[PDB]
Order: structure tokens, then C-alpha cells, then sequence
């Protein structure tokens, strides 16, 4: 029996593509297997063969035929400045494409800090008036998957959960999946022994740094940041920011760019 | 409507106007328009960046030590390169010298990125321009195995493997949800691979999709994560400890063993999968050695990259050479100076920005980023562009020029510069490649050549990864572990007013960040990025940029199905978020 | 010299005596001696376990909750199986029922171990008995590719790959550091593979050495580490959390995704590398279908394993069937009861232990482990043994019997029991294998058959991994997350005096642990392990065990080069630390 | 370019240390054996048996006298004249002493070779004895754990080959690189320990959130190893991550330091 897969439409606003790139790093399931076997990735400007009018035809055909049945994945965000024309798709403001795609979606995944909160383009002074998706689309379920970008295997785990269990992840008060965003970095950080002992890196490459001491005094934002980096880790479990000697920037949290210097203590 | 001459081209906007928006299989947002004549030949080409975020504005008032993290988010595809240029720039402004191991690690980070970004481009972005995925369904798996084994020692070549790949694709297509393949260009007459080569190439597309994830584990070790690893002004934060208590908290022998394992695998994949596929695309598409030349036979630019002597950015240190060629004068490579106000300048007369005088160029230390969305009459409205007005402002991309010349940057540009400077490894690699294809050297100056050079560079970078890793190990064996300089970490140690330039060669070409610091904060931060050069709009003389030039004079078989435009644009690996920042 | 008859054999210790000590490519320490007649045929065989540690003694006085961790260290090759048997035994004693997901996860642990242990045996332990590694240097890489591709769809088959492997081997040996290949049996007339099959097999040896490390990642997810994962009385410690806060601290969707990826890869490797290699060994070594039969046409034993109904160890639950055959009466498979004192008994009249009456057997609930090194009238010295005296005590291995019968256990035994009980999957797999070889069913009752059954079981277990994983996921979809029963964790909740049996099928055969608890502590802990059965010494009737019987009647081409003895012994996958504990 | 000769012998042992070695992710054990060392004797892997294996042992230790590394897995029993572990008809301790006499240095793999491990737990029926109590005139590097972490074993090997020296050790002979800190000094559940957030019974709500395993008997606070940082099996897990407390398996005498479920 050839059995259909859930339709997924992935659109891009203002963004750097870190979230797409993170997705394709998935170790398990491989992104290849996600696309071939788990979902039907029916629109994606980064990967699709069709361009221009051919891509417009794909977009129209899928959202029409599968109206009410597709998941909309959004990377990046819409700018409100210059009548929306800081991000132009098919000659018109990206926001129009966002709204059209959202209207037919059963649910929306806001990938990354961009779609969730605003990310770097929304940092002071927000020249384009970049705005997160939930301030524009207000009548749809939106699952926020923040981080700059989110962890690859968290992205693929969320997708597999939604397909396998046929439901949206349970979320916190801000719409983040509890499974990966319920605890802080600092609640699962392997340098906590050092924190609790007052054993800190004081300058880069000092003796403390060479023993893996706590990065609090170097500005680590782990104490205020919810994500899975200290437990699931990155890139098939190889590392995470703190393990490789840099404090957490706070990249999964709303407004992290403007919450002081990265090297100022929490 | 009008015609004019520039750079050997006749720019004529008579005839049918074609629009391609969105351009897919690129990063970010681009619109392209062309005019074609009655023979379906492009007589006008218009490159438009359709996004802007304003990082140069956002960076004002930031701590210079934080800048790398912000500008790294210019792009998640060429992830890391902007962080590297940023720490270089801030160190140049302040007067900071980093320890050798930090420099070596940064070179590893850059070479890793080259390997990754070039490999994924070849398969995931450009591959479907050359490989007809549907035609792979017609292949004989035994003939596919024979083809593959004639081209490479790569192990994964059994008839059963190719059958398994083919069968999975067959059932995917039978299911009726074509996904990324839906509404593509399959069957276009410019697809010239036989079925067996299409199946080989599709199998390799999938193997590359899987394998690319491994490459970036090197970024994870030294930089914590990929995308968007971490860096510091003064070196790298990944402190090393090989033989002391607490090595479990640092880059230790186990971590370095992981890195070495990735290096070997990366080189093996590139050398035995990507390289033979690039040469096979060349063999079956030789006419594309004469299409898409653009500026590549006239004006090419490299800044240079990979300083091998720590803190020395001169010609004797840089492993990837810098230089400029103009006027087709390849016998005289010219020196580049990024501080000279007469060299790199950006124009905005055809871009959505305000200058006090839009008829002149501004060097980045005098740069201004004052956005101004002003499309004029686009046969629609400000929110409905039906036809860009290329006689006025038509892009979010500024127009960089070098001494007023329009330049191409990127792998082909670098290869030409190195070749003509007499770099022996480049001369041998290029001559042997063109010999294998039975093509003249001039055949490299083309759309096909851009793709060949990219594959060459992936091979080069994989070799350099080992070189740099060995250099790091040599230092560690000699007890030289330092990874950061912190003498000038504190703002009180900095000049009250200072400025600097950070430069490198990103996968897509010549990258510069120009930064001015005052009173402990960023006063100015101007970026000129490779796709800014290549995707540039026109200047006050009407000179066209690399994309527009490369598209000029191109035959289209089927105007409505713009495969030839896609082939040429994709050959430059457009990064539109980079271009606009 | 003496001669006597037992089990259809004439045991005759006249003639030349051969000693093989150490036996290599096994776990632990074994000595084998044989006598051969004027036809170079074995007329006597002597199996000796040459190690002892005394776990049954060490476990006295321990907390029953701790026992699994101690007994897991019986063996790091069959790692986990003794922990499983122990938790089973303690749960049986106390009266604990584990939740369904704990049982499913335990079945996953067991099936993972079967896949791993059987794969590594085939290549790393037994493979060099069948493949002449040095002969691979004579192979034609293109003919090797053709052979491989005729046998399997496995991708890794290019001529260049086989050339590369061959060159790696040539380089390895060309400095004269032959390592594990030094002073081998290469060139022995019993090596029958052509050079191309030797090169294919050697390439696969290397692929298996690499790949095996991946399989055990399943043990790391659920059990923390491999070797020697962790377990608990009451279920498993790997709490599950899919959709609630803190899932980062538990078995979550990402962890389960990792497990699924390993399962698929494991099945692929077994089905496309090991299975065709096993059949190819069969095709080129058909005479070995008539060598090494031993007890396998007389007496075979399985306890059964993989309860699919949690806490139900009966026939309707066990996915790997249990039963016994004696006297060649395969039409009447008999049920096994591990509490019946007349069924499983151990004798020590030929082993280095004391009993009150060494002419009788003791059921494990009455077991005694009182070590007594007394080799009697050896040739040589009791601290430099030239010949063991098989008429006296000659091993650290006890002699288990079932109703007084000497039994073979392990993959061949299980296959025969399941076949004759009518297990459809077993009947189909066996019938297909023997039809492919044009051999009668009886050809499985042999040294070759042991190897074929082991391959069949690796494929069976890889399929069962998916089945078990799917059952776990079904439970999670239904909101059934429990992994531990803790009502009886505290010793105050236990019976003051109780006893129990834990049993399973380890890779090498039927395993039991018999435990008695009194006043919160282990009063008695007796193990009877598969290699204890197979490597058994004689009993008071002179009956021989499975190894001795399988060696009987074997022709040797070159008595000084004991390849035929190695072939037969290795076909059982001897685990001597297991056998003696 | 000849590779350094290595002789690997086995006393009383379960083979967990050999098995751990072959799990190495980077470098692969295959690459260690083919390219980094010359594994010249190893009962678990070698083709030769019996007299052929004895010939290899004799040849290697003679030709490379003073130049080979001896790897020891397991330990010698002193009971029954040493005949609780017999090799070539003789006590294993004789083979150990002969191999040790020619070695330039000795690696004591695992808790067996380092300290005694399970066979030496009360009442030590065979008088199993760690190798530094038998061999007293040679450098011995202890690499404890039951077994040690695969990529720790291969990292120590690569260090010795690359740097041409023995790793620096603590006063017990353990490599500082991997054994200089405690499990609990780098444990990702320390936040919970500090907060008094503990698992109290298996699979309780605390267990499902990854709380600290101290009250379940974790011996991480007294155990030196790299499990909480390097992790196991290509970094996939470690005991505590998968929900069981550390047993203390890298420490001398850990079997007899009370129940695994008794608090430290
Ligand atoms: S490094 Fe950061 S997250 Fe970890 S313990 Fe220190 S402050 Fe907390
Ligand atoms: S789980 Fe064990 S090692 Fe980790 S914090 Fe708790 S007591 Fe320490
Ligand atoms: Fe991830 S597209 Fe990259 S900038 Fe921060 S999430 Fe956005
Ligand atoms: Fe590692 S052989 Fe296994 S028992 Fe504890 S180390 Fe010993
Ligand atoms: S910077 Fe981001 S990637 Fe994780 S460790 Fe901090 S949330
Ligand atoms: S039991 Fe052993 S494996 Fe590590 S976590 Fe504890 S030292
Ligand atoms: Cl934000
Ligand atoms: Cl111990
Ligand atoms: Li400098
Ligand atoms: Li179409
Ligand atoms: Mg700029
Ligand atoms: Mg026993």
C-alpha cells in the first residue's frame, strides 16, 4: 500500500538559514529519512527543484489541495517596515505569503529564535520592524522551537513526535515543547559542581579554563536559558557551547541579544 | 525600449521580459528578471536582492567583543566566516595578537566550512540543475554500477545498491507526493546525462545529504555547535589540556582523535564522490564551458585567506592568495589594499539606500547604511513589483567596485588569481583537470568552470585540514598549548578611538568587515560580502555585476522553464542574506 | 591406554596425544587434548576449563538487589545476559512483576546482545578458520567485486574498494609485523575458498570490526554503557519521559530515535553482509556439514527466552522456544522444568571440586562450589601439565546433565528444538538455507550447521529488535510509561526465606541462575551456564559432553596444525569465563 | 615505519576490557591495530593457537626484549599454586612474570589488573591479586574501570604513540588526563544534588525529570573517572544519564564498599 505522508510547507522570511541547516544535521532520523519516509516536504525554497512561477505553482497547488491538513513550518520573520518590502517574495511582501500559508495550516512550527521571538534582526534598533510569527498569526496553534538555531536532533525529535503520536507536543506558557525546553541549561550543566564550589574561569585560557571550570564569571547565560544543550548536546552529542569553553549566550530566550553584553554576568 | 553598451555587452531591454521570483536552491531571497530577443537569447539581466535586515545598524553601540556573535548571524550557511572576519577586524583595530594554536584552530574552522559548504552546494543546491532525478528511474542498475566503478574507487557502487536507491525513488514518485521534485525541469533538453549517470548522481546526492552532517563535528569540538559556533576576540575559547588533571574539561586527546577521524572521512568523501561527479558533469556538459563567462575573463578579485603565520596577513603568510585582475590582464595580478579609499567602494544609485551623493562610491570606513525602499514605477505598486525598474533603484544589495571596476569573486576568481600568480598546486590541478576534459584553459571561465573550481577547492580545503591539524599537534607535542591572548581583553586597555579591517575568503568569495571603535563601543561596522559583489546592481556608469554579466548572451530553450538561468546563478552559490546583511 | 563405549562413540586414548593450550579466539582459558589413530582421526577428546574465579562463593551474603552487577562480570562478551538472568531470579524468588516496558526493554537488551555477539563471533573469532587471510593478497579485485555483487546487494563492493583493502593488507604485512596473522594456518589444505572469496571475507571482517561498536549503542541508551550495562530488580533504571518537563533527564523521543537508527543499520549489516558470507562458507565447505555432529543428532536443550507476555515464562509467551530432545527422539520434544531436582544436575567426579558424594549429581538449589585442584596422575607435574588425566579430575568446569543425559546447547540446539516444535519462522529459515546448499536437514547437525544457525539467529534477533521497539512505542502512544516496579524494593517487603530461578537463552545457549534468599541476603547462588554444558567434562557413567563428542571421529590433515579442532571448537563460540564463573 | 610492539595477556578476567577497546570510536580499533601499534600477541584475536601461539609469544618477547609494551587484562590467582588460571599447562603468573620482565612499560587495563575487581571481592576464593603486587620493578599505568571507557583506552594509546611518552599519573598510577577528577565533579545532575532534588524510588516523578541519584546509592562522589564528561560508546550515555547511580567501578575495592544502593 503506498501510503501518503503529512504535508509540510516550509517558508522563509527574514532569516540566515541556520534553522534549515540545523535540520539537515539531524543524526536520527537522518533528514533524508524524514523527507523520504516521515513527512511530505512539499515546499521549501532552499531545497526544491522548481523556481519562480514553477515554485509559485507548487505553493498554490499544495495549500489548495491540502487546505486544513498541512503543517506550516516557518523560518525567519516578517518585517513591518517599508510596507513589508524589506522581505519580498514573488514581488509582494513576505507577510502576504505568511498569511496565505497560515490560513490553510492545521498547525504552525516556529523554528528558531527568529520565528519565535525576533532574533538578531529584531535586536536594537530593529531597523526593519522584524516581528515574530505569533504577533502576526493569532488564530493558529504555534509551537515555538527557539534557539539560534535549535539543536538538530531536537528539531527532528519534535517532528518525529508529531508524526508518531499524531499530536502537538505539550508546551509551556510560551508555546515551547516541555520535553526540551522545560529545564534550564544550568539545571543540567556538567560544570555545576564548579559553580556550586565557586570555581570559575576568570580570564580566557587560565588554569581554571583548562580544567573546565564554570563560565558564570565569563558571562554564561545558562542560569536564565531554557534549552536542551547541556543534556542532548549538539551535532550527534559531540559538544555544546559551554563544553567547548564559551558561556551560553542565551540564544533560546526572547531578547537575548539586548540583555547586555555576552561577557557580563547574569 | 533602451539599449546601451558596457563591458563588451549590449544591454537591451526590448523584447519579452521574464521574471524568476523566488529564486530557489539559494540562501535567502532573490528576484531575477531578464529580457530575451526573438531567438530566446538574454539581452538584459537584472539581479535583485529581495531582503534586508540591517546588521550594520544593529551593531552600533555594541561591545566590540560581542560583535562576532551578531555578525555570525548574517548567515547560517557560510556559518562562522563572519565571526572570523569580525574577530580579525576587532583584533586589527585594538592591536591584539593571538597565539599560534588559536590561529591554527581558526584556519581549521574555515577549512571545515569550505569543505561543508562546497559539498552541500554541489549536491543539494546546484545538483538538480545537472542531474535529471526523474530520468534516474530509467537507468539500468548494472550499467550504473559499471559507470560509477569506471570513475571512482568509492566503495558504494553495487548494482543492488543502485537498484535499492532507484526503487525507493520509484515508490516515492508512485505515491504522488513529489515533494522537492514537484514541478521541476525534468526532461528539459539541456539535461544531457544518460540515465545511469543520473542514478549515480542521485545516489550521491543522498549520500552527501547524510555525510555533510559529520563534517561539522569539527566545529562542534572547537566551537561548541554548528550552525553558529563560538569564538573570542583574542583567540578561541576552547582551552586545551592533554596531560593534566581536568583534561576532561578541555580539548584533550579524545577530542583531537574525534577531529582527526572527521578529517580523514571528509577528504575521502570529497576525493572519491564529489570530485569524480564534478568531472562527470564536465564530461557530459562540455558546451557549458562556453556559457556564463560573465566577468570571469575580465575582472576577478581575491583578498586572500588562511594566514599560516599567526597574526601576519601578508602575501608570505596567506595560503590562499589575494590579488586583482582587471581588463582581462591576467599577466599582471594587482595588489589589493582594504584601507585604500580608492580601492573598495560601494555605490547605491541602483540600490534601496540613501547617500549624500549617489553618484559616487564610498569606502566602507565612510560607509552609510540608510535604507530607502524606493522602487519607482514597477508596473504595479510599491507592494506589487511586476517589473523592476533597472534604470533606477532595484535591489537591497549595494554595488561594490574595485578601483571602479566590476569584479567577480569566489572559487573561479580565486583559482584564476592563484593560477596566474604561479601557485604550483593550482597550476597542476587546473591543467590536469582541463586536460582530462580535453578543454582549453579558457573553458574554466564559464558556468561549468565555477562548478569545477568549487570541487577543486573542496579537495584543497580537505588537504589543508590535515595540514592544520598536524600543525596543532606539533605545537602540543612541544608543550605550546595557548589558545587565547587576554592582555587587551578589558576595554580600559583599548585605544579610545581605533579602526580595523578583518578579511578572508568565504566559500563564495572575498569578505571584509570594517570596524571603528570609540569609547569602548562600535561606532561603525560595515560589511562587504562576496555575494554583495557578485549579485551587485549597476553603478553610475551603468556597469553590470557578475551575475548580470554571466546571464548576458545566454540561449534559453524554453523561456518559461528557466533552467539555463538557474544553472548560471546557482554556479556562483548565491547567498542573499550575506549579500544584504 | 583404555577404550570404552559411550553415546555411540568408542573413546580410545591409544595413539598420538595432541595438546592445544592455549586455545585462542575464544573467551577465557581452555585446554584441549586429543588422541588420534593411524588414520589421523580423533578417537578421544578432552575439554578442560583452565580458569576459575568463584562468583557463586562471592555472591553469598550480598544484597539480592546487588547480585546482577556482580554476576554480570561473569562475562564481558555475553555482557548483560547474567544480569538479566539475575534480575529474573531475584524477581522469581521475591515475587516481583515488572511493568511491560521494562520487559520489552530487557528483550531489546537481549536481542541487541545476540546481534552483537553473533556478528563478532562470525568474523573476529571463527572467521580466520574459514578465510585464508594471506591468500587474499593473491585475489583479483575485479573478480572479488563480481563475486560480492553476485552474493549480495550490499553497497560496498567496488573493485577499487577491494584493491584498497588488499593494499592495506599488503602494507600491513610487508614490514614483517604480521600481528594477529603471525604463525597462522594459512595454506592448510582445509582452506577451500578461492582468493577472491578470501579478500571479500577479509574486507567484511574489517567492516564488522568497525560496525559492531554501533550495535551496542542500544545498550548505552537503556543501560548506560557497554560493556556491562546497568539493570535493576523490578525492571530497568532508564525512566521514560516523552512529553513532560525534564524529558532531557530521561529516555525521550531523541533517545528512542537513536535506538531506531541503530536497529535499522544492524538489520541491514547482518542481512546483507553476515548472512551471504555464512551461506558462501557453506557453499565452499559442504563436507563440514558431515563433521562435528557430536551430540546434535542425539541430545539438545533449550530453556527458551524472550517472554513476550510480561512476567510470563511459559510456552505461550517465550518467543524463542524451550524444550529438550534425547536419544535422537526429535518427534517428542520434552518440556523442561528448572525446579525439578531430577532434571538439571551437575556432577564433579571429573572436575576440580568436592562433593559429599561425587557419584551423584546435584540440582543447583542443592549446589556446592568447593574448589579442589587435584589433577591426579598427570603426565608432567601438577604445576606443568603435559597431559591431563581424563580418567581422573581434569577441569574447572562442572558437568551438567539433564535427566542424566549429556546435552548440546546453543544456536544449533535452539534451532533444532524450534524446528521440531513447528515454529514457522524457524522451519522456513532452515528449509531455505539447506535448500540453497542442496543439503539434507541433517547437514545442520554439524560444525558447519552451528555457524549457519548462528547467522540465522543474528537475522532473527535483528528482526525481533524492531518488533520489540514497535511494542515499546505502542505502549508510549497509549500513555503506558512505567519502567520499574518498586513495591518490593525494600527488604522488609520480602519473604524471610525464598528461592527462585532466572533463565534465558544466552548467545551460547541455555542459562540459569538459582538463588536462595534468607533474612534479606543471598544464602545460595548457583549458576549453570551454556559453555558449562557444552565444554563439560565426563560424568560417573563416562558420558562425554558436547565439545568432546563433536571432536570425536574428526580427520586431521596435519596433526601439528590443529585447524580442524579449532574449527569445531570455535563453532560453539566457547566462553570459558562463563563456563567456570 | 615499524609500529611499536604490544603483547596483550589475559589472567583471570571477563574480557570486558578487550571488548571495551574494540568499541573505540576514534581512532577505530581497526586503525589502532593496522596503523598505530603492532598487536603481536592477543589470545582473543590471534590466528595461531597452542604451540603456534606459544611460538609467537616466545619470538616476540625475545626479539623485542626491552622494547614492547605489555598490556595486562585480568589478574593472577595465588591460590592452588596458581593453578586457578592455567596457560600452557603452567600457572598464569609465570607467563605474567616472563612477559613483564621484557616489557618497557605495562598497562594494567581495568579494575581487574589495577586492583582485583570482582574475583577479588570477599572472600576472594582464588587469592586474585592485582598486577602491581606481583610485578614491582616496572612502570605500571593503571587504567581502571569495569571496564574503562573505550575512547579513554584508545586516547591513552594514541597519547603514548603520538607523544612517545607515558601519560602523567596520580599517586596511584592513573592517568591524570582522565582520572584527575571525580564523576560528581562533572556530573550534569549536580544542579539537582545542590538543590536537594533526588530520586527516592525508581521511576518516580523525580526519576522522570533526571534528578540526582545520590539517595539511590550513586558512588559518583568518591569515584575518579571520565564518564560524566567523555561519556560511553561514542558519547551516547553513561550510567547516571541512563538512570542508575555510579557503582564506583573505577575505584579499588568498590564491590566491598557496601551495597550499591546504600548512600555514599
Ligand atoms: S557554565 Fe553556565 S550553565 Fe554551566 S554551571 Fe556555570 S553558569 Fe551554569
Ligand atoms: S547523580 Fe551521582 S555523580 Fe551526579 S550529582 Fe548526583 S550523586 Fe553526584
Ligand atoms: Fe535560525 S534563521 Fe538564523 S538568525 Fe537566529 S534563529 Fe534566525
Ligand atoms: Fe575488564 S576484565 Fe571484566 S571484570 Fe572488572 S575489569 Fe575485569
Ligand atoms: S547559546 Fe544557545 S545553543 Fe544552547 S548553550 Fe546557550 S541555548
Ligand atoms: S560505575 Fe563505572 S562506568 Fe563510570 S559512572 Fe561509575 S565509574
Ligand atoms: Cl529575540
Ligand atoms: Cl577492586
Ligand atoms: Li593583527
Ligand atoms: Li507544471
Ligand atoms: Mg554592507
Ligand atoms: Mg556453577
Amino acid at each position: 500500500e503506498n501510503k501518503p505522508r503529512i504535508p509540510v510547507v516550509w517558508i522563509h522570511g527574514l532569516e540566515c538559514t541556520c534553522c534549515t541547516e540545523s535540520f539537515i544535521r539531524s543524526a536520527h532520523p537522518l533528514a533524508k529519512d524524514v523527507i523520504l519516509s516521515l513527512i511530505s516536504l512539499d515546499y521549501d525554497d532552499t531545497l526544491m527543484a522548481a523556481a519562480g512561477t514553477q515554485a509559485e505553482e507548487v505553493f498554490e497547488d499544495i495549500i489548495t489541495q491540502y487546505n486544513g491538513k498541512y503543517i506550516l513550518a516557518v523560518e525567519g520573520n516578517p518585517p513591518l517596515g517599508e510596507q513589508g518590502m524589506f522581505c519580498i517574495s514573488s514581488g509582494r511582501p513576505f507577510i502576504e505569503k505568511l498569511k496565505r500559508a497560515a490560513a490553510g495550516a492545521s498547525a504552525i512550527i516556529a523554528w528558531g529564535t527568529c520565528a519565535s521571538w525576533g532574533c538578531v534582526q529584531a535586536a536594537r534598533p530593529n531597523p526593519t520592524q522584524a516581528t515574530p510569527i505569533d504577533k502576526v498569526i493569532t488564530d493558529k496553534p504555534i509551537i515555538k522551537v527557539p534557539g539560534c538555531p535549535p539543536i538538530p536532533d531536537v528539531m527532528s525529535a519534535i517532528i518525529t513526535y508529531m508524526v508518531t503520536f499524531d499530536r502537538l507536543p505539550d508546551v509551556d506558557r510560551m508555546g515551547r515543547p516541555l520535553m526540551f525546553y522545560g529545564q534550564r541549561i544550568h539545571d543540567k550543566c556538567y560544570r555545576r559542581a564548579h559553580f556550586d564550589a565557586g570555581e570559575f574561569v576568570q580570564s580566557w585560557d587560565d588554569d581554571a579554563a583548562r580544567k573546565g571550570y564554570c563560565l558564570y564569571k565569563m558571562g554564561c547565560k545558562g542560569p536564565t536559558t531554557y534549552n536542551a544543550c547541556s543534556s542532548t548536546r549538539w551535532n550527534d552529542g559531540v559538544s555544546f557551547p559551554i563544553q567547548s569553553g564559551h558561556g551560553c549566550l542565551g540564544c533560546a530566550e526572547n531578547g537575548f541579544w539586548d540583555r547586555g553584553s555576552f561577557y557580563s554576568r547574569v | 525600449s533602451t539599449q546601451y553598451e558596457t563591458q563588451g555587452y549590449t544591454i537591451n531591454n526590448a523584447g519579452r521580459r521574464l521574471v524568476v521570483d523566488p529564486i530557489t536552491r539559494i540562501q535567502g531571497h532573490m528576484r531575477c528578471e531578464v529580457n530575451i530577443n526573438d531567438q530566446n537569447v538574454i539581452t538584459n539581466a537584472v539581479s535583485c536582492g529581495t531582503m534586508f535586515r540591517g546588521l550594520e545598524i544593529i551593531l552600533q553601540g555594541r561591545d566590540p567583543r560581542d560583535a562576532w556573535a551578531f555578525v555570525e548571524r548574517i548567515c547560517g550557511v557560510c556559518t562562522g566566516v563572519h565571526a572570523l572576519a569580525s574577530v580579525y577586524a576587532i583584533e586589527d583595530a585594538i592591536g591584539i595578537k593571538v597565539p599560534d594554536n588559536a590561529n591554527i584552530i581558526r584556519n581549521i574552522m574555515l577549512a571545515t566550512l569550505w569543505c561543508h559548504d562546497h559539498l552541500v552546494h554541489f549536491y543539494q543546491l546546484a545538483g538538480m540543475d545537472w542531474i535529471d532525478v526523474l530520468d534516474a528511474l530509467k537507468a539500468d542498475p548494472r550499467k550504473t554500477s559499471e559507470l560509477a566503478q569506471s570513475l571512482s574507487s568509492w566503495p558504494k557502487s553495487s548494482p543492488g545498491y543502485f537498484f535499492d536507491v532507484q526503487n525507493r525513488l520509484k515508490k516515492f514518485v508512485e505515491g504522488g507526493q513529489l515533494g522537492i521534485f514537484r514541478n521541476g525541469y525534468w526532461g528539459h533538453p539541456q539535461y544531457k546525462l544518460p540515465p545511469e549517470a543520473n542514478l549515480m548522481g542521485f545516489a550521491h546526492y543522498l549520500e552527501a545529504l547524510d555525510f555533510q552532517r559529520e563534517i561539522v563535528k569539527i566545529h562542534a569540538v572547537f566551537g561548541g555547535k554548528n550552525p553558529h559556533p563560538n569564538w573570542i576576540v583574542g583567540g578561541m575559547p576552547c582551552a586545551i589540556n592533554i596531560d593534566e588533571s581536568g583534561a576532561v574539561g578541555a580539548v584533550n586527546m579524545e577530542r583531537l582523535n574525534l577531529v582527526q577521524s572527521i578529517i580523514t572521512r571528509t577528504a575521502d568523501f570529497i576525493n572519491n564522490v564529489m570530485i569524480p561527479d564534478a568531472l562527470a558533469i564536465g564530461q557530459f556538459n562540455k558546451p557549458w564551458s562556453e556559457i556564463g563567462t560573465g566577468l570571469s575573463d575580465k575582472c576577478v578579485l581575491s583578498y586572500g585567506a588562511f594566514p599560516d603565520i599567526a597574526n601576519d596577513f601578508g602575501e608570505k603568510s596567506l595560503l590562499m592568495p589575494g590579488g586583482a585582475v582587471i581588463n582581462g590582464d591576467f599577466n599582471n595580478v594587482l595588489p589589493v589594499d582594504l584601507v585604500d579609499p580608492q580601492q573598495v567602494q560601494e555605490f547605491v544609485d541602483h540600490a534601496w539606500y540613501r547617500y549624500p551623493n549617489d553618484q559616487v562610491g564610498r569606502h566602507p570606513f565612510d560607509g552609510i547604511t540608510d535604507p530607502w525602499y524606493n522602487p519607482g514605477d514597477v508596473k504595479g505598486s510599491d507592494t506589487n513589483i511586476q517589473q523592476l525598474n533597472e534604470q533606477e533603484r532595484y535591489s537591497w544589495i549595494k554595488a561594490p567596485r574595485w578601483r571602479g571596476n566590476a569584479m567577480e569573486v569566489g572559487p573561479l576568481a580565486r583559482t584564476l588569481i592563484a593560477y596566474h600568480k604561479g601557485d604550483a598546486a593550482t597550476v597542476e590541478s587546473v591543467d590536469r583537470m582541463m586536460s582530462a576534459l580535453n578543454l582549453p584553459l579558457s573553458g574554466i571561465q564559464s558556468t561549468l568552470g565555477r562548478i569545477l573550481c568549487r570541487a577543486h577547492e573542496a579537495q584543497w580545503a580537505a588537504g589543508k585540514l590535515q595540514y592544520f591539524f598536524d600543525k596543532l599537534m606539533t605545537n602540543l607535542k612541544n608543550g605550546n598549548l595557548a589558545t587565547a591572548s587576554t592582555e587587551k581583553w578589558e576595554p580600559a586597555t583599548w585605544p579610545t578611538e581605533c579602526r580595523g579591517v578583518g578579511f578572508t575568503e568565504a566559500p563564495r568569495g572575498a569578505l571584509g568587515h570594517w570596524a571603528a571603535i570609540r569609547d569602548g563601543k562600535i561606532d561603525l561596522y560595515q560589511c562587504v560580502v562576496p555575494t554583495t559583489w557578485n549579485a551587485s546592481p549597476r553603478d553610475p556608469k551603468g556597469q553590470i555585476g557578475a551575475y548580470e554579466a554571466a546571464l548576458m548572451n545566454t540561449k534559453m530553450a524554453i523561456p518559461e522553464q528557466p533552467l539555463e538561468i538557474l544553472r548560471t546563478l546557482h554556479s556562483f552559490d548565491p547567498c542573499l542574506a550575506c549579500s544584504t546583511h
